[PDB]
RNA sequence: UUUCAAGUCGAUGGAAGUUUGAGGCAAUAACAGGUCUGUGAUGCCCUUAGACGUUCUGGGCCGCACGCGCGCUACACUGACGGAGCCAGCGAGUAUAAGCCUUGGCCGAGAGGUCUGGGAAAUCUUGUGAAACUCCGUCGUGCUGGGGAUAGAGCAUUGUAAUUGUUGCUCUUCAACGAGGAAUUCCUAGUAAGCGCAAGUCAUCAGCUUGCGUUGAUUACGUCCCUGCCCUUUGUACACACCG
């Protein structure tokens, strides 16, 4: 349990913190000597949902369309998993989720 | 492979199974007037009997055409699938037949009295020359 | 006796087997990502959901 | 080795061209440009050929690797590759006034051997089967 | 010579030829009987010779690719089908018929049983197919 | 009103033979035009006389037989 | 057509039911029986029985066993339509609910392998002017 | 060209020169427009134990002398079949469930079955090897191999349950229709038209919608002649505003 390629996958629905939390993470890794790979941008999934905008059956027939962009980027990183985890709650957001995979 | 002629062996009209056939037809074709004789059929019964498609009717001879006659009277004698047949799993014998010109109509009808004989709904609709399998007769169907 | 009879008869797989969220209706219900809302209930709550129009 | 990769696009479909310091080799997918079932259509990518002489090529070998898009569509992105590459391979490894040279002859014949096309298919809209067709209204 | 150097039509109806004179092809007693897709409505026009063109054509798709299926076989050769009044669909062709032309194949050469799915092309399934290429070509 | 001759006789080949040389342009609506024969025996007299080298091929497809006379 | 044959005889004409005259048929397991009629039947015993098909035949069976001079076996009424005929039940008489009333049918031989609902149709038929 | 102004029309360059293409949002008031059949949103009236609550069983919403609207196949040869060639994009996907997408192998003419494996997903289904399309053949102007209703018999899938055939497959049966009166709809560029594919509904069923891509045009780029709307002037005994 020394050295490690882990990887961070990260999803969100809003890109600056995403970003944000992504070139966190990298500035960390470069003033620490740590061999980085990424962000990598995965392509965006377009949640789309196209309801009748009527709530009874009357009128034009109108549509509304929906949207739910979610943006996922993964970065691997060449370090201990102790010291993986503590950049992480380093660069903790709200919005954005973060799972570890070795 | 190239034009070929013949004389006096053409036969314009044929008798099969009591039902006059064109014969400037091709064969494969020519049978479908045959009741009970679909595309898919004639070119079994003609591929079976080794009798090549590329014939008009009135091309064959007389042994081809019995022998034609021969096979479509006596389907799974001549490898002849089960599930190609025309009749499959009869009502009352229980055994797989393939009903032709003169016989289709018989036990097409035996068929209606067997429905409407026990009255049921699917015969009693094919009384009235309705839909049966539930198509909608609300905006269809309105001609006599 | 009476408690095999009451609500007996299967109630999955249906229309009737699923209802909104919110408004617990059987008609016009939104399944894709495992929403269960029905059309109207989405409309109120799609902003708070986190679904906007753009396009 | 002298090695430049490019990339022609129709609607979707996407041709990748390699062209390389060779023998003049010009395959497509893998299979010789003489052998393109769109028939009809041979003369398309014929064209970036005869029209500055086979001569240009005895040096370049083209390979070209053609995805998306449809039959048609791929050939209006094989031809357009074709025709790119061979003028960046001129503006890397030749000089400069040949490269011109090779580009006029192009344009001069048909716009699109250099410019991709920019059309896209329009979005459909509701109330109607197709982008600016609507269902038949009635009284 | 390769199979990507030759055109594919004249290519299957050359390898056709070869695998009916070989005789070495085992053939199923149905295919006088079969249509090759539930979406078709009559049997093939060649009854003698269709089983072989068919196989001819199974080997050289499986040349150009990696572990094909039997499954994406149906779909290759599948068509729209001709619903009456319903628009129409694609459907899928025939299993059987497919999985015993690559059965059939395999005791008499060219393929065998690919690693993670599929049916690759043999040792010597290169060796005869570039023959055929050659023997296609010299007219 | 068509009833196109469908069975090849004698008297119709040889005159075949005499009339096609003596035409600009034969196709298979032109052997049904003017000898009054049917589309299938006129595709196969067609693939039979390039083969004789009475009849030059100037085109070939499958929906269309362009042939001129040889002379 | 090779000739026209036309012979035919008489083999004292019972009913039979796809090869199966009706004396062996009467005396047949409904296990043995469904193999020999329609998919959609064979499909239904192999999904397996509910318990309401099978308490219908008892009474059913008893209905029969009511009467020994050999007259009509009595009614039993149902409302499982869904009910497929099988030879055991020919001659019992079921009344059969079309959703308003109990109509009454009598199970002739030729019945056998249909669905008991469908001799009791659901609507009265239209009739325009 | 123009009041030399706002602009317009041509070229050149340009990826793009129609607001670059397409949409989303969208003013001041308003309609007795539609919904209390989306709401544990509601006021009031009715009912509230023999319920108009709720539940079980079966049927109906599909019922058929008829008129009308949104559509799908077609009336053939610029085509049907039979083989062969073989190219997209938008998307979706599960666990002790109550069962998702399902390749690959093995059975089956098919529909489909079975055994394993991949995928909570740019990883696997999937390059969704889609259809029109292209090539080579059969057909040969024939209600014909166009067209596939109607019906008989048989084989599977989903579901407690298929009868009033859910749907799929096999054989047979092969009807009107031979391009459609008066009228009337949509549409200006990757547009119209074909052609399929995905997602929604969904245990099963798409001739329906929402999108997507493949092939891909003719003809204006003008006017107020018809039709609708807006503005100005005008008349008014209307202002609950001509449904006065
Ligand atoms: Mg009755
Ligand atoms: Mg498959
Ligand atoms: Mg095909
Ligand atoms: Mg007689
Ligand atoms: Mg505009
Ligand atoms: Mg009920
Ligand atoms: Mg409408
Ligand atoms: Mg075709
Ligand atoms: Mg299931
Ligand atoms: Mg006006
Ligand atoms: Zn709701």
């Amino acid at each position: 349990q020394q050295i490690h390629k882990i990887r961070i996958t990260l999803t969100s629905t809003k890109v600056k913190q995403l970003e944000n939390v992504s070139a966190n993470i990298i500035r960390n890794a470069a003033q620490y000597n740590i061999v980085k790979k990424g962000p990598v941008r995965m392509p965006t999934k377009v949640l789309k949902i196209t309801t009748r905008k009527t709530p009874n059956g009357e009128g034009s027939k109108t549509w509304d369309a929906y949207e739910m962009r979610i943006h996922k980027r993964v970065i691997d990183l060449q370090a201990p998993a102790s010291t993986v985890k503590r950049i992480t709650q380093i660069t903790i957001e709200p919005g954005v989720d973060v799972e570890v995979t070795i | 492979p190239l034009v070929v002629q013949e004389q006096g062996s053409f036969q314009h009209i044929l008798r099969l199974l009591n039902t006059n056939i064109d014969g400037r037809i091709k064969i494969m074709y020519a049978l479908t007037k045959i009741r009970g004789v679909g595309r898919r059929y004639a070119n079994l019964v003609c591929k079976k009997a080794d009798v090549e498609l590329t014939k008009r009717a009135g091309e064959l001879t007389q042994e081809e055409l019995e022998r034609i006659v021969t096979i479509m009277q006596n389907p799974t004698n001549y490898k002849i699938p089960a599930w190609f047949l025309n009749r499959q799993k009869d009502q009352v014998d229980g055994k797989d037949y393939h009903v032709l010109a003169n016989n289709l109509e018989s036990k097409l009808r035996d068929d209606l009295e067997r429905l409407k004989k026990i009255r049921s709904h699917r015969g009693i609709r094919h009384f009235w020359g309705l839909k049966v399998r539930g198509q909608h007769t609300k905006t269809t169907s309105r001609g006599r | 006796a009476h408690e095999n009879v009451w609500f007996s008869h299967p109630r999955n797989f249906g229309k009737g087997s699923r209802q909104c969220r919110h408004c617990s209706s059987h008609s016009g219900l939104i399944r894709k990502y495992g929403l269960d809302l029905c059309r109207q209930c989405f409309r109120e709550k799609a902003a708070d959901i986190g679904f906007n129009k753009y396009r | 080795t002298q090695s430049v990769q490019t990339f022609g696009k129709k609607k979707t479909a996407t041709a990748v061209a390699h062209v390389k310091a060779g023998k003049g080799l010009i395959k497509i997918n893998g299979s010789p440009i003489t052998l393109v079932q769109p028939e009809i259509l041979r003369f398309k990518v014929y064209e970036p050929l005869t029209l500055v002489g086979l001569d240009k090529f005895q040096g370049i070998d083209i390979r070209v690797k053609v995805t998306g898009g449809g039959h048609v569509s791929q050939v209006y992105a094989i031809r357009q590759a074709i025709a790119k590459g061979l003028v960046a391979y001129h503006q890397k490894y030749v000089d400069e006034a040949s490269k011109n040279e090779l580009k006029k002859i192009f344009a001069s014949y048909d716009k699109t051997l250099l410019v991709a096309d920019s059309r896209r298919m329009e979005p459909k809209k509701f109330g109607g089967r197709g982008a600016r067709a609507r269902f038949q209204k009635s009284y | 010579v390769s199979v990507r150097d030759v055109p594919a039509q004249d290519f299957i109806n050359a390898y056709a030829q070869f695998l009916q004179r070989q005789g070495k092809l085992e053939v199923p007693g149905y295919v006088d009987i079969v249509k090759t897709s539930a979406g078709n409505d009559l049997p093939p026009q060649e009854a003698e010779t269709w089983f072989y063109k068919r196989a001819a054509s199974i080997a050289r798709h499986i040349y150009l690719r990696k572990q094909v299926g039997v499954g994406a076989l149906n779909k290759l050769y599948g068509g729209a089908k001709n619903r009456g009044f319903r628009p129409h669909k694609h459907v899928d062709a025939s299993g059987s018929i497919n999985r015993k032309c690559v059965q059939a194949l395999q005791k008499i050469g060219v393929l065998e049983i690919s690693p993670k799915g599929g049916r690759r092309i043999s040792e010597n399934g290169q060796r005869d197919l570039d023959r055929i290429a050659a023997q296609t070509l010299e007219e | 009103k068509a009833q196109h001759i469908v069975i090849l006789d004698q008297e119709k080949y040889d005159r075949i033979l005499k009339d096609v040389p003596t035409y600009k342009y034969v196709s298979v609506s032109v052997l049904v035009d003017r000898l009054k024969i049917g589309g299938s025996l006129a595709r196969v007299a067609l693939r039979q006389l390039e083969e004789d080298g009475i009849i030059t091929p100037v085109l070939k497809h499958s929906k269309q037989a362009i042939y001129t006379r040889a002379q | 057509m090779v000739d026209a044959t036309a012979p035919k005889k008489r083999t004292f004409k019972q009913f039979s039911f796809k090869g199966v005259d009706l004396k062996d048929l009467v005396e047949m397991p409904t296990e043995e029986f469904t193999k020999l009629c329609g998919a959609r039947v064979r499909r239904r015993f192999s999904r397996g029985l509910d318990s309401k098909p099978m308490g219908l035949i008892k009474k059913l069976r008893a209905a029969r066993a009511a009467t020994e001079p050999n007259e009509r076996p009595a009614v039993v009424k149902t409302h499982l339509r869904n009910m497929i005929v099988v030879p055991e039940m020919i001659g019992s008489v079921v009344g059969v609910y079309n959703g308003k009333v109990f109509n009454t049918v009598e199970i002739k031989p030729e019945m056998v392998g249909h669905y008991l609902g469908e001799f009791s149709i659901t609507y009265t038929p239209v009739r325009h002017g």
